[PDB]
Parts: structure tokens; sequence; C-alpha cells
RNA sequence: ACGGUCGAACUUGACUAUCUAGAGGAAGUAAAAGUCGGGUUUCCGUAGGUGAACCUGCGGAAGGAUCAUUAACGG
RNA sequence: CAAGACGGACCAGAGCGAAAGCAUUUGCCAAGAAUGUUUUCAUUAAUCAAGAACGAAAGUCGGAGGUUCGAAGACGAUCAGAUACCGUCGUAGUUCCGACCAUAAACGAUGCCGACCGGCGAUGCGGCGGCGUUAUUCCCAUGACCCGCCGGGCAGCUUCCGG
RNA sequence: AAAGUUGCUGCAGUUAAAAAGCUCGUAGUUGGAUCU
RNA sequence: CGGGGAAUCAGGGUUCGAUUCCGGAGAGGGAGCCUGAGAAACGGCUACCACAUCCAAGGAAGGCAGCAGGCGCGCAAAUUA
């Protein structure tokens, strides 16, 4: 097993940092792929422009359209699918508008029951969504 | 080449022979080896057409 | 091969009490490990011992009490500072009312009670409980 | 466990308790010591001379009688070989291998073995370095390894 | 001892890593002027240097005092 | 103004790294109901059989369901 | 009459080898364990990144050789759809020599060295102590059996030790 | 932090992910008693 | 940028420390200077490259990673008191 000498912390140290490179976190905090990969590149919020709306087909036993808004980001210029949440708030995004977009939950995992949707619409033209779903705020344009 | 060695047959005859089909198989693991690169890289590029729907050309409107 | 004999002495004796046995022969015998059953004696851990005096490195018969529950020992002999050594009675002993950690100080083989009133901390060597 | 075996043998002696010497023994030491150097001059090395006394003598252990080893009383009169012993013995060994190996070449136990028995020596030259018998310099080597015995 | 009038020395001590509680070998070498008067110096011996005004480039110590080899008459 | 020195910078090719236009190529993607239409126990490594699978040859495994018989042996 | 091939049955939970593996007789060549030792040396050791030997089968070069078997392949049979199964033949190979190659469920799917913790008798090797029986009653020792005991082995049975 | 799911304290490697084919071996780590 | 430190935590640890204290470094990029005790200083100068204002077409003036404030950038930050 362990190797319990007292002039053995080299030995031990270096294997624990060789060691510490096959955990699936700590490889994708300190690489240095996911960081490089990631559309929004270590940020909480992105903000993109609407290219599309997208009718994602839900993954398999939960059967529906799952509403989604393909972004182009601003900062970089990947593009993005992502998911507008409440009933109805597709019809507040327009073609060509701003959007502020976060992460969904998950850190990258597509949430639930839509496929390959990491994101979610929060902001449409600097007003939010859950404003304009409550009927608090009015969108400019 | 399917020919039977028969008894009377000796050096440069046998020889030759055996050659031969050295010579074939020489051919024809080259001719395995490029096969082997031919589906190699048509797989890969159609890993990417196909996982190139997953994240755009896949909706409804 | 054997490196640390105190251990082997301390598993042999431990076993034979698991198994609940009068007796054990314990080998090799050495100075630490005699002044080592000597302390758990003091503190009526073990009972009384014999060392043959064989011509080599010498066998001790140890009588033995169910008194004891796990005598254990602590390798490699890490350095206890005085500060640290209650975090050592911490993790090792079972209870803050007893059992024992054996270490080696300048002033000799003794408890950590003992080290406490003597102001001396050491090098671990075991414990007893 | 031995070195270079799988097998755990327990095959050694065993020495008495008692280190005096046996009332029946009416041997004075320098006789002994005498016996000794007169065995030593027609050529043996000291587990020889020892196993000599053993069979025919009656002398058990002969640090017990004079209070010296063999080899001390051998060195200490200078009659004791430049190599030691068992070094000897070893190389001895793994030159008789060489000889086999080069009349047949197919060989490839010999060879393991050859390699273990080499690995013995080195072994050994070292440790008769770190004791300074052998010279620093000196080395175990293939072409020069007839020339020591 | 290849250079000119100096010798390299080489320092071994034991760093302590207090996550694990053990120790780790480690060494320094150091350029060291060797004055003539210490001469049949072999390698491998204990030699007691002090610190000086900087000597060359490297070479900032200056041997005191040899202590030859444990072996060694 | 000669010379020295420190020396920004420019030009010339080589290795490179990036940023941004792009005829064409090969694709993929929604539209067209448009035209035609039985075998296998499970494996391992290798070689061949059209790439893989799978099959076979060679050498391994079980990670595969032991019934029954078994006292003389001398004139 | 010749040629290559292979060494059965004896062949075991028997042995040896680091593992891969290893079986016709005899001779030669060097090793090796275990055992016995009141022999010698006196820590010379344990495990080991770098590195280095050996490493089934298959395959790969170079020569030699081709008995059987045999991937390939060719025929023959077999059917709504048969192109694997089965049969005959049969190339590389399988055989040896000299180089490569370095992988196997290379298995105990169980690192190595060391200590401790129940029991039992069968076996293999060596040793020790024994009344006897046997070599046509042997003339002394020696072999072969039988009862024990010791050490190292490959195994086994049993056990509410503990896991 | 929960995460004794990076384990020095404190994990595992028969069947669950895992022990190199085997041996030698340089560094490293680790090394039997024994001197008031 | 480095420390002093911070967050979390039984014990061990893990992560953060651009941020008001100390030390370091640079004032668009590099390089070279003068004066001075002290500067390779930029709220000094001298060049070249990159930017860039006024021009009567000859020339002149630049340097907010100071305090306000602006643009740009962005998920992201205050009054020309």
């Amino acid at each position: 097993g362990k190797c319990r000498g007292l002039r053995t912390a080299r030995k031990l140290r270096s294997h624990r940092r060789d060691q510490k490179w096959h955990d699936k976190q700590y490889k994708k905090a300190h690489l240095g792929t996911a960081l490089k990969a990631n559309p929004f590149g270590g940020a909480s919020h992105a903000k993109g422009i609407v290219l599309e709306k997208v009718g994602v087909e839900a993954k398999q036993p939960n059967s529906a359209i799952r509403k989604c808004v393909r972004v182009q980001l601003i900062k970089n210029g990947k593009k993005i699918t992502a998911f507008v949440p409440n009933d109805g708030c597709l019809n507040f995004i327009e073609e060509n508008d701003e959007v502020l977009v976060a992460g969904f939950g998950r850190k990258g995992h597509a949430v639930g029951d839509i496929p390959g949707v990491r994101f979610k619409v929060v902001k449409v033209a600097n007003v939010s969504l859950l404003a304009l779903y409550k009927g608090k705020k009015e969108r400019p344009r | 080449s399917t020919q039977p060695r028969s008894k009377n047959e000796s050096k440069e005859d046998k020889r030759a022979r055996k050659q031969a089909i050295k010579e074939e198989r020489k051919e024809r693991r080259v001719e395995k080896k490029a096969n082997k690169l031919a589906f190699k890289l048509e797989k890969r590029r159609q890993e990417k057409e196909l996982l190139n729907l997953k994240k755009n050309v896949e909706g409804l409107k | 091969v054997r490196m640390n004999v105190l251990a082997d002495a301390l598993k042999s004796i431990n076993n034979a009490e698991k198994r609940g046995k009068r007796q054990v022969l314990i080998r090799p015998c050495s100075k630490v490990i005699v002044r080592f059953l000597t302390v758990m004696m003091k503190h009526g851990y073990i009972g009384e011992f014999e060392i043959i005096d064989d011509h080599r490195a010498g066998k001790i018969v140890v009588n033995l009490t169910g008194r004891l529950n796990k005598c254990g020992v602590i390798s490699p002999r890490f350095d206890v500072q005085l500060k640290d050594l209650e975090k050592w009675q911490n993790n090792l002993l079972p209870s803050r009312q007893f059992g024992f950690i054996v270490l080696t100080t300048s002033a000799g083989i003794m408890d950590h009670e003992e080290a406490r009133r003597k102001h001396t901390g050491g090098k671990i060597l075991g414990f007893f409980f | 466990g031995r070195m270079h075996a799988p097998g755990k043998g327990l095959s050694q002696s065993a020495l008495p308790y008692r280190r005096s010497v046996p009332t029946w023994l009416k041997l004075t030491s320098d006789d002994v010591k005498e016996q000794i150097y007169k065995l030593a001059k027609k050529g043996l090395t000291p587990s020889q001379i020892g196993v000599i006394l053993r069979d025919s003598h009656g002398v058990a252990q002969v640090r017990f009688v004079t209070g010296n080893k063999i080899l001390r009383i051998l060195k200490s009169k200078g009659l004791a070989p430049d190599l030691p012993e068992d070094l000897y013995h070893l190389i001895k060994k793994a030159v008789a291998v060489r000889k086999h190996l080069e009349r047949n070449r197919k060989d490839k136990d010999a060879k393991f073995r050859l390699i273990l028995i080499e690995s013995r020596i080195h072994r050994l030259a070292r440790y008769y370095k770190t004791k300074r018998v052998l010279p620093p310099n000196w080395k175990y080597e293939s072409s020069t390894a007839s020339a020591l015995v | 001892m290849k250079m000119q009038r100096t010798i390299v020395i080489r320092r071994d001590y034991l760093h302590y890593i207090r996550k694990y509680n053990r120790f780790e070998k480690r060494h320094k070498n150091m350029s060291v002027h060797l004055s003539p008067c210490f001469r049949d110096v072999q390698i491998g011996d204990i030699v007691t240097v002090g610190e000086c005004r900087p000597l060359s480039k490297t070479v900032r110590f200056n041997v005191l005092k040899v202590t030859k080899a444990a072996g060694t008459k």
C-alpha cells in the first residue's frame, strides 16, 4: 500500500499531484480546455444577439416542444441555443435583439428535458423576462 | 497463385513461387492499411457533421 | 524483512489478547520493547514478564491479563512537540479518562501524562488502552 | 527468503549456549593456531580449515578456543588471500558459466543464471568497497574475469 | 575539484512539508574557493566554509578547514 | 565633422504564430407520400478473410452442470 | 524401402523451472532448490523510477525443409432470400537454423519481503529415531516396505478466529 | 465544507474501475540485537 | 506581482489574496539622456515605431495604469460636487 516513511514527503506529494489529474472535477477546473471551449468563458452571464427562434424537441419520455432561442454572443461570437423559460415568453423575444443569457444550473449539463441546451434567457432588451411575464414592465425596441 | 506444389519441383522453381506469394501479401497489407486510413478519415469527418447538427441546424422555425 | 521489532512485539501480544491466551512468546527482544512492556505493567495493563537470555537477541515471555484492549504502535516515530501532544491523545486514545500514548523523550521512555509533568516532549512510540 | 532464489530455506547451523571450551579438548590455542597455519599452506579457504578442525581435531568453534576467528588469525599472521573468499568463489562460478556460454550459444537459462551471479558479485564488490577490503578502483569485467582466478 | 583553485561542495539537508509531517532530502551545490594551503584534499570529505565578499560569479564562500573522510586514514 | 559606444527602428529572406477576403470541392440539413423497387456457450491474443463487426487457423482461458468404479495381488 | 512428424499409454491436484514453459535411451556440459552442518564472512539486506535479460501462440524478415494438419482459395452439396454450418482438395504457415517482433483470460481474474493468529493427516524432497517384514530364511552393511518426529514444498479436508 | 468521491491524519485494487508476463537492477525509501 | 492576510473548516486540509500596510515593478511601445544628493524620472527632455490635435501648408503641440468625467469594452463599478 502506502509508503509511510519519514523521508518520503517528495514521493507522497508528487504522487498526490500526479493522481489528482484523474479526478473529473479537478481536471475540468485546472487543465484550461473547458475554460477555453466554454462560450461564456468563465462568465456568470453573457449577452448576445438573437438570430432565430428554434423549437427544440424534448428528450424522449417527456414529449413537448421546448422553445429556445439561438443567440450569437457579442464578446467572442460563438453560437448558443438558449432556452426561453416561462410560457409565452418566446413572444417577447424578437429577432435581432439584445439578450442576457445565463447558465441553466448544472455548470454545463443539459438540464432535464432539453437536449444540448445549457443556457437560459434572463433579460430581453435590458428588462427581465420575470417582469415581462408578470406584467410589471414594458419592453422597448 | 493457387498451384499445388508437385514433388519434382526443385530450387529456383519453388523459390520463385514462394517469393511471388510474399509479394502478394506485401501488396495486400499495404492495401489493407490504405483502407484502414480511408475509413478512419471518413468516419471522423462524418462524426463532426453529425455533432454539428446537435449544436445547430436542428429545430422547427 | 523485519523492520521495527517493537511493532512486531505489539502485534504479537495484541493478537494473543484478542484470542484470550494466558502467555505470549515475543521475539526478538529489544531494550525499547522491554521498557515499553515495563511501562505497560506499571499501569496494570499486562502483568510480569521473563526475558529469556539466549546469547542472540533474547525472547520475552509475557503474562497476560484480559485488561488490555488494544496495543498499537505508530511508525514512523513522528516528532511530537508538547504543543501538538493534545492532537495525538485526541486521535489515538479512546477517551480523555484512560489510555496512554508511549513516547520516547530524552528523559526516558514514558507516558504522555508523565511527559506533561516533566514538561518534555519527544518522538512517539506506541499507545495502549 | 533467499536473495535470488524463490525458496525460503531454514538449513543453518546453531551454536550451543555454552561459550566455554569443552573439558575433553586438551588443545592449547597456540597449538590450534599452528595447526591452522599448517593447513593454510596447503592452500585452503577459512571455511575449509574450520571444517577440518570440526571433523578431525574436535575443535568446535575456533573463536571460542583462541578468541579470534580464522580469517583474523590468517590476516594477523599474513597468509590471508588478496580478494575475499566467497567473492572469489562467485567470480570462479561466473567464469565457468561464461565458458559454458561460449561453448554452447543457445542456453538462455544459463545466461539468466550468469546475470544473477554477476549481480551477486557486484553486490559483494560494493560491500567490500564500503568496508575498504577491495581497492576503490577495482571492477569486475567480462574479459578480465578469468585473470583474477 | 576541476576548477583552478576552487572546489564544488554540496550541502544535504531535510526539508519539512507541513501537510505530510515528513521530510525530503534536498541538496544545494556551492562553488567555493579552495586555498592551496589545503593541499591533498580528496573528494568526499567534510569541509568547513565561511562566507566572504563575492569572489566570482558564483563563488561567495571560502574554505576555512578540512577534516578528512570517515574511511580514509 | 572623423571615430567609438549604447542603441531604438527599417529592409532583405527562413522558420514560424495569428487576423481577415475568397472562385470552386465535397458534404450534411427542412421542403417533394415526386420515379423505381435462420444461426450463436462465453471469451483472450494474434494472422487472414473487402475497413470494423463477425467468421476461420494457431496457442490460451472458464468468468462452464463430476455420474459410477477404485479393500486380494498370495500356492 | 525412404521421408519428415511426433514422443502416447506410465502421466498424479506428482515434480522442476523467474516466468514463458518442460516427458524416448545414453553420454557430455554448466547451473539450481531443499535438506544436514558446534564451517566461514559479519549486515553484506527488503522493495525498487532510469535501465537490462528472458518472454506461449501468431506474425515478419533471411536459409534449409515440407509428414500430417491447415488460415487463404478452389470446387461440391444446401434454399421464399444464403454468400456462415458440412464434404473433397489445398497455398502461406505448422518443422529446423540465424535474425526480428514483445503481446495472451501471460489467471490464484488475488504485488513483493516480514511478523502474528485454530486444527487434521496424505503426499514430494532431504534429514533424525525406531520393533519388524522382505533381496529364494540373504553371511554383515545396504536397498524396498511399516510406525513415528523434523524443515522447506504443491495441494486438500475441517473450523460460529476473525473478516 | 459536505468529499474517508484524492485519503498524511483517512480510500481502494477475488468477483464492482483497478496488481505490471516474469526476473535482475542504478537512484529513492526503508533497514536485526547489542555499549550504565 | 510577492508578502502581511481572507474564505471555508472538528482534527488535518482546500481555495483565494487586482484591492487601502510593507516590498516590487510601469507610466502607449522600446531605447538614450540632462539636472540633481537622489531619477535611466515621464504632471523632464531626446529620438524611432504605434497612435493622434491645431493648422494661413511653413510648422507647432502631445501622453488620465493622478482626481472628476467621457468613449470603447463588457455580466460587471459613483459627482466634471
